[PDB]
Formats: structure tokens, sequence, C-alpha cells
């Protein structure tokens, strides 16, 4: 799922 | 975090609070006295710290309590109650560790494990470490399940798991200390390259990507703010949310132009009104000027009535020459205000087909992480597991990820080429019916106490079924299998004889020509020591490319490279490999996702084991005999390897407690 | 609580793209022909305004007369008294207009003039027929 992205990880909907 | 509170985080556990699992094991403590809870949390974190401090060898309860510090090392029974809860649910003494207290002379209980998968291997070692009889039925001729390692000459590539997603709080880190693993970081830098083979420019690369994430947060808003999760009664997919977000932005670009040129016509019409007065005023000026000249013809001396008629028309003509100048001051401002509105127009369009192409590459990137098209992903729950993301770099295994399962499976009972056909779970036991994959006449019958089933969600989802459960799995379980998602992801491996790429760049993109090809070979990777390139096929693309030959794929594959590096530079590759996971009968897909209409809570339903019905009628409810583990069963860490591993430690706990007694809950 | 800046996600708009399948490509054509419908009407008054501009060529420069520069005297010539009774019959009480026709009398003297000679010139009779037009 979202965790898997290794390159150009997405941001929207995260807890930053 | 460092210190004892570091170990609690490295073990996926709040240092300053008891977890819901600690509560069911230690409910006299959790509901006890606030100081009590503190003493226990220190014993837990302090032990974790010891194991994590050097996890090559077993952590005896003696060694723990040795090193425990007063006043904590007083209540020996609490330390046992805690060292057991850890070792039992495999928060300590999991993996490949030299055993202090050697294995018990005679094991108790028989457990068949369906699948020599990573989840399955994880269970095998714990149950075998616990003192049980564990035997594993694998359908392939190789141990790892979806951790595949192609090896030829010195060429090495993983067509299965490839990257470790961060060592912060990751169980896999412990394995690396135990296992020989060349972990090398991935450098996040990723260029992009459109259809032309010309590199994308920092202007557009950044303009696109930030608008992507902004679109994500928009959907997230729709999901939790406007409760947008139903429409004509179906569930809302992530893709559906995206297009309604994009379609409301393309709407706003048009609303914004329309109330801009509608400002120009309001000032064009203030001018059209203005000139009309000016032309009518000029005619009145033109005629009063006549009348003045005509009554100036009457020469002096004249009487006063005609002397007034020249004075009069002169004052009247100066009165309308003064109006006509204040209406050429006013044409001054409007003729100016109307080059204003033409020199400051708004955004021409929401997105250029050059933009939406580079945007479709950020959607391929999602469809890569979820191994499915975004039409399927659930809008509210697709990212529900974001909170447990680990910390640090992503890494790769340069000597091949398969080195882990091979290390994990040393000394276990594994029956390769053994296809389970039928699982019979009964009130008195379980019998597992298995054919030999080479000669599928040849039948095997295995009897056991409990059956741990790391069958991948695809194999379970298969219709007609690869494995028949006698009795039927109940409706709450089967429906949890339809609702969930198993998706698809494929890799092309390209093995050259010399590097023709930027070697210090680990990975680079490829923007696809339409939307429907957005995942077609959208990303390459340079991770292996040898000159090897490796290319993803996400989205709808990956499923469709299973039906095309290696040559056609590699041909296409080779082209994109030439456009980026030039035809002379790219030689034909020596060896090449194309995965087809939706095609593999021991996967039936790649990993799992939260399908639209599903939740992270169907992942929990997959763990809940099955207790069969009474054999003799009126008999007492029996034991739960059938157990499930695998990446699809672990809500908080799905789709991964660390996650599958954890799930098989989960069932090693749950099984041993059910068959070797809960000796730590007094 | 709020979208990212620049996103436009009203509750109203969301139901409107989603009532049915092509209800999206419905209300996005509804703007492309409502965007040309205005855009022609610009050029179609922009050209009418280019016509009115052509008619106003050279302005009113042929039609100006030089300013009547003259210091402003205090005594009332029987001429200035007679230019006065005629402006009052053509200009009502617009003293300002009236003190241009006479041109060397002041808007104040104008007001006093109405007062001082009102009985003699029957200014009252005058003003009431100015009102009748
Ligand atoms: C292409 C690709 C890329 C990545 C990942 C995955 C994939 C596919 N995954 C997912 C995990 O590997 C997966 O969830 C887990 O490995 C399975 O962990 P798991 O939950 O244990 O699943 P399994 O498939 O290993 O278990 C099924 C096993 O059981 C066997 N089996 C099945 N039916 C049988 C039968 N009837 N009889 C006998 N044996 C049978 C089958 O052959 C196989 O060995 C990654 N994970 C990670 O951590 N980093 C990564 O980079 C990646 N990755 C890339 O990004």
């Amino acid at each position: 799922a979202r965790t898997m992205q290794t390159a150009r990880k997405s941001t929207g909907g995260k807890a930053p | 975090p460092s210190g004892v509170e570091g170990a609690a985080f490295q073990s996926r556990l709040p240092h300053d609070r008891m977890t819901s699992q600690e509560a069911a094991c230690f409910p006299d403590i959790i509901s006890g006295p606030q100081q009590t809870q503190k003493v226990f949390l220190f014993i837990r974190n302090r032990t974790l710290q010891l194991w994590l401090d050097n996890p090559k060898i077993q952590l005896t309860f003696e060694a723990t309590l040795q090193q425990l510090e007063a006043p904590y090392n007083s209540d020996t029974v609490l330390v046992h109650r805690v060292h057991s809860y850890l070792e039992r649910h495999g928060l300590i003494n999991f993996g490949i560790y030299k055993r202090i207290k050697p294995l018990p002379t005679k094991k108790t209980g028989k457990v068949i494990i369906i699948g020599s998968g990573v989840s399955g291997l994880a269970a095998a070692r714990q149950l075998q470490s616990f003192g049980m009889d564990v035997t594993l039925l694998e359908a392939r001729d190789r141990v790892g399940g979806r951790v595949a390692t192609f090896r030829k000459g010195n060429y090495v590539a993983d067509l299965g798991a490839m990257v470790v997603t961060g060592l912060g709080g990751n169980p896999m880190a412990v394995v690396s200390k135990q296992v020989n693993m060349e972990l090398a970081k991935i450098k996040q830098k990723c260029p992009l390259y459109e259809a032309n083979g010309q590199a994308v420019p920092k202007e557009k690369d950044e303009m696109v990507e930030q608008e992507f994430n902004r679109l994500l947060e928009a959907t997230s808003y729709l999901s939790h703010q406007l409760d947008f999760n139903v429409l004509n009664n179906k569930p809302v997919s992530l893709g559906q949310a995206l297009e309604v977000v994009i379609q409301l932005q393309e709407k706003h670009v048009k609303d914004e132009q329309i109330e801009h040129w509608k400002k120009i016509v309001k000032t064009q019409e203030e001018l059209k009104e203005l000139l009309n007065k000016m032309v009518n005023l000029k005619e009145k000026i033109k005629e009063l000027h006549q009348q003045y000249k005509e009554a100036s013809e009457v020469k002096p001396p004249r009487d006063i009535t005609a002397e007034f008629l020249v004075k009069s028309k002169h004052r009247d003509l100066t009165a309308l020459c003064k109006e006509y100048d204040e209406l050429a001051e006013t044409q001054g401002k409007l003729e100016e205000k109307l080059q204003e509105l033409e020199a400051n127009p708004p955004s021409d369009v929401y997105l250029s087909s050059r933009d939406r192409q580079i945007l479709d590459w950020h959607f391929a990137n999602l469809e890569f992480a979820n191994a499915t098209p975004l039409s399927t992903l659930s809008l509210k729950h697709w990212d529900q597991d974001d909170d447990f993301e680990f910390t640090g770099s992503h890494l790769t295994v340069r000597n091949g990820y398969s080195c882990v399962p091979v290390a994990l499976a040393e000394g276990l009972d594994i029956k390769l080429n053994t296809a389970v056909r039928q699982v019979r779970y009964t009130a008195s036991g379980c019998e597992v019916i298995a054919v030999n994959t080479r000669s599928t006449s040849q039948t095997f019958i295995y009897k056991c106490d409990a059956v741990l089933c790391t069958l991948p969600l695809g194999v379970l989802k298969q219709q007609p079924p690869a494995v028949q459960f006698v009795p039927p799995l109940p409706e709450w379980k089967t429906s949890a299998v339809q609702r969930m998602g198993f998706g698809n992801l494929n890799k092309v491996v390209l093995c050259f004889d010399r590097v023709f790429w930027d070697p210090s760049v680990n990975l680079f993109g490829h923007v696809g020509s339409t939307t429907a090809s957005r995942g077609e070979l959208f990303l390459f990777w340079n991770l292996y020591k040898a000159p090897i390139l490796l290319a993803l096929v996400a989205g709808e693309a990956a499923g469709i490319m299973e039906n095309i030959s290696d040559d056609v794929i590699v041909g296409r594959c080779l082209a994109i490279l030439k456009g980026i590096f030039g035809s002379s530079a790219v030689p034909q590759p020596k060896e090449t490999v194309v995965s087809r996971w939706r095609a593999d009968p021991w996967a039936r897909g790649s990993y799992s996702y939260v399908a639209a209409g599903s939740s992270g809570n169907d992942y929990d339903l997959m763990a809940q084991p099955i207790t069969p019905g009474p054999s003799i009628p009126g008999a007492p409810q029996p034991i739960p005999r059938l157990f499930f583990a695998g990446e699809h069963t672990i809500r908080n860490y799905p789709a991964t390897v660390h996650g599958a591993l954890l799930s098989g430690l989960r069932e090693a706990g749950r099984i041993a407690d059910q068959f070797l007694g809960a000796m730590y809950t007094l | 609580r709020k979208p990212p800046k620049g996103m436009f996600l009203s509750q109203e708009d969301v139901e409107a793209v989603s009532a049915n399948a092509t209800a999206a490509t419905t209300v996005l054509r509804q703007l492309d022909m409502e965007l040309v419908s205005v855009k022609r009407q610009i050029q179609n008054i922009k050209q009418t305004n280019s016509a009115l501009k052509e008619k106003l060529d050279g302005g009113i420069e042929p039609y100006r007369l030089p300013e009547v520069i003259q210091k402003c005297n205090a005594r009332w010539t029987t001429e200035e008294q007679l230019l006065a009774v005629q402006a009052i019959r053509k200009y009502g009480r617009d003293f300002q207009a009236i003190s241009d026709v006479i041109g060397n009398k002041s808007v104040v003297q104008v007001k006093n003039f109405f007062v001082n000679y009102r009985r003699r010139f029957n200014i009252d009779e005058v003003l009431q027929e100015w009102e009748a037009e």
C-alpha cells in the first residue's frame, strides 16, 4: 500500500 | 528514540502504555495500580532492549533477570510472566539465533503448515523453537513464497520482494544482524522521461508532483469531511474520488475565465454607453457652434436681445465642450482598464496533455504500491495502514532477498513439490490431502492437531478452488475473501554486459503515452551489483502484459531505454526474465490491497482461526483447529514481507497458547 | 477542515458532477459554450465601439472658442442689467451659468442682483415663466 512507495513517495492523506 | 524507549519503538510498542495484548495477558496489572503498570512496562522495554541489543543468541529468562536492576529485579514471578509473554508472541528470540536451552527431547502436538512462504517459515521456526512437531507443505520446488530470487552467473534479481521499507521499528533489521545480508540504501532521486526520450524539466517535474499530492489531500478531504463514500449505492474508489477532484478543478478553471471575460463585457458596455453620449454630445456641440457663428454675423452695435444670443450660445457651447472633456477623461480610464483585463488573463487551462501525462505517472506510482488500478482501491481505507510506516531509508538486498527464506528454513521439515488439495479439519484433528506436483496421481495423507495456512489470498480467491476445505469455510470468512483485494504487479529484468545508465542513480521514470498505458514499464531500477536494469508494470498494464511474449515485452522495454540513452548505447541483453504473478498458480496475484467496499477490518477477519463443529452431537465446543497467516492477514502491515513474517509469529503465539497452555496469565 | 488552498470542493458542486455518468462532461461543456457566447459578444461590442470611435475623429477641436478673460467689476451697466434679465429667463437660478453670460459679474453679485432689483424688474414674474418651460 502507501508504505511500499520507495521513489516519489506520496504525501496527501499522511500524518505529517 | 534511543535507550529503553528506543527498544519499545523498534518493537512496534508504546513505551509508556500497555497494549491491548498485554492487557489480556496481564489484566491483574493493567487494571491494577498506576505504579504497577510502570514497573511492568520497564521490565518489558528492558528485556526487548536486551534481545535487540544482541539478537544473535537466545535470551534465557536467567540472563534477563541477571541483568535486571533493583528494585525491578525483585518480583521474579513478574519477570517470568513478562519474559514468557515476549518469547511466546515472538517479540524476543525469533529468527536465526543459537539456542542456549537445547530443544526438548520429545515434541508435543502436530502442526502441518500449508506453504513454505515467509509467513509459514516464520511460524515453523517458532513452533519448532517452542517444542512442537512442525511440517511444511510447499507447492513449489523452492522455499521462499513471493520472495523470488533469479540467479544466473553473477546476475541476481528479485522478481518478488525487493526493498526493505525502513529499519525504524522493523523486525527485518533483526534478521539482517542474524542473517548475512548486503543491505544497501536506495537514493530517492528519480528523474522522469516522456515519450520523446527527452528528460523532464525541474519546472514541470515539481509543478506536477505537488499538484498530485494536493489532489490526494483533496480526496482525503472528500472522504472524511464530506462523507463522500457512496454514489448510486456503490462504494467510492480512490480513482473515482480523483476524477471528481480533477473534474471540480477543470470546472473551476472555466468558472474563473467566465467571470473574467464577463468583466470585460461589463466594461465594453460601459464604453459603448460612453461613446454614444460623446457622439450625441458632439452633434449638439456641432450645432451650437453653428448657431453661435450665425448670430455672430449680426454686427455691432446690436441691441441687447441679440447681444445676449451670442453671449448665451457662447456659454452654452462652453458648457458642452466642458462635458465632452470629462467624457474623454472617462474614456481615458476605461480604455486603460480594458488593456488591464486583457494583459492579466487567468490560467489558460487546468492541465496540458503534457501535464496529465506526467500526472498519470504519479498514478502509476500509486498503482505500483497497491498493485492495482485506482478504480478498485477504497477511498476511505486504502491508506489505512499509513500510521505504522517505519523510519529511515528504503534498502535493497544486493545478494538477493531469497537469501532470507533459505536462511529461515534451515533445519525445518519441508515437503517440496507438495500441492495441498484438501484440508479436512474435524473435532478430533486435521488431515491434509496433498498430491505430488510432478506425478499428480501420487497422493499424500498428513494427520495433525492444527493446520496453519499461509496460502496466498489469490489461491484462496481462486474459483474453481485450488484447495477444498472440508467442511466449508463459513460465510463470514468466504465473504471476507471476496471483499478483499488481491492485485497484480510484474517485473521485467534486463541483463546487459556493461552499464549504460547513470550508475549513481538507482532509479528513473518513463511517462506513458496515454492514460491506459500509464503503468506500462513506467519505472526502472539499478540496484544489483552487476549491470542489471529492472522495470515495473503496474496498473491495468501489468495484468494485460502477462499475455505478451518476453520478446515483445523486452522489445518495448528496450525501445524506451534507447529513447532515453540513444540507439548506439543500448546493446541487446544477454539474459532476460519476465514475471507473470497473476499467472502463477502459487500466487494468483502479487500482494493485497484494501478493495473498495473492504476495510482494514477484513484483514482481521482473515486471522480469526476456525473451530470445527461438534463431532458427536451435544459434545463440548472443541479447540480451534485451523489457523491462518500470511501478508493478507495482518491489518497493520499488509502487502509486505515484514508484515507476512509478523503474521506467522502471530499464529505461532496463538497456536502454542491454544495447545501448550497459557502459562503466563495467572 | 478545509481543502488544500486552491482546491474548490463545495458540497453543492460535488453532487453536480456525479448525478449521473456524463453529468461531468455535461457541466464542462455548459461552460465551453457559455465561454464562447460571451467571447464573441466582446468582439461584437468591441467592433461597435470601434465604429463609434471612428465617428469621433478629431474631437471638438474645431468648435472651441477662447476663454473670455475679464476682471470682475462691481457697478451694473444698463447693459449688464439687461443681459441679466435674459439669463434669468433662460437659466432659472443657475447663477453660475448666469455669471458667465455677464462674465464680469460674480456669482455673489448675481445673488445680490436678484435681491436688490427684484421689485423693479419684476424678477418674480420672470422666474415663474422660466418654470413654465
Ligand atoms: C512482485 C512482488 C513484489 C513485491 C512483493 C510481492 C510481489 C509478488 N512484496 C510483498 C511481500 O513479499 C509479500 O506480502 C510476502 O512476501 C508474502 O508472504 P506470505 O504471506 O507468506 O505469502 P507467500 O506467497 O510467500 O505464501 C504462499 C506460499 O504458499 C505456497 N502455496 C500456495 N498454494 C499452495 C498449495 N496449494 N500447496 C502448497 N503450497 C502452496 C506458495 O508457493 C508460496 O510459497 C514485497 N514485500 C516487501 O516487503 N518489499 C517489497 O519490495 C515487495 N515487493 C516489491 O515492492
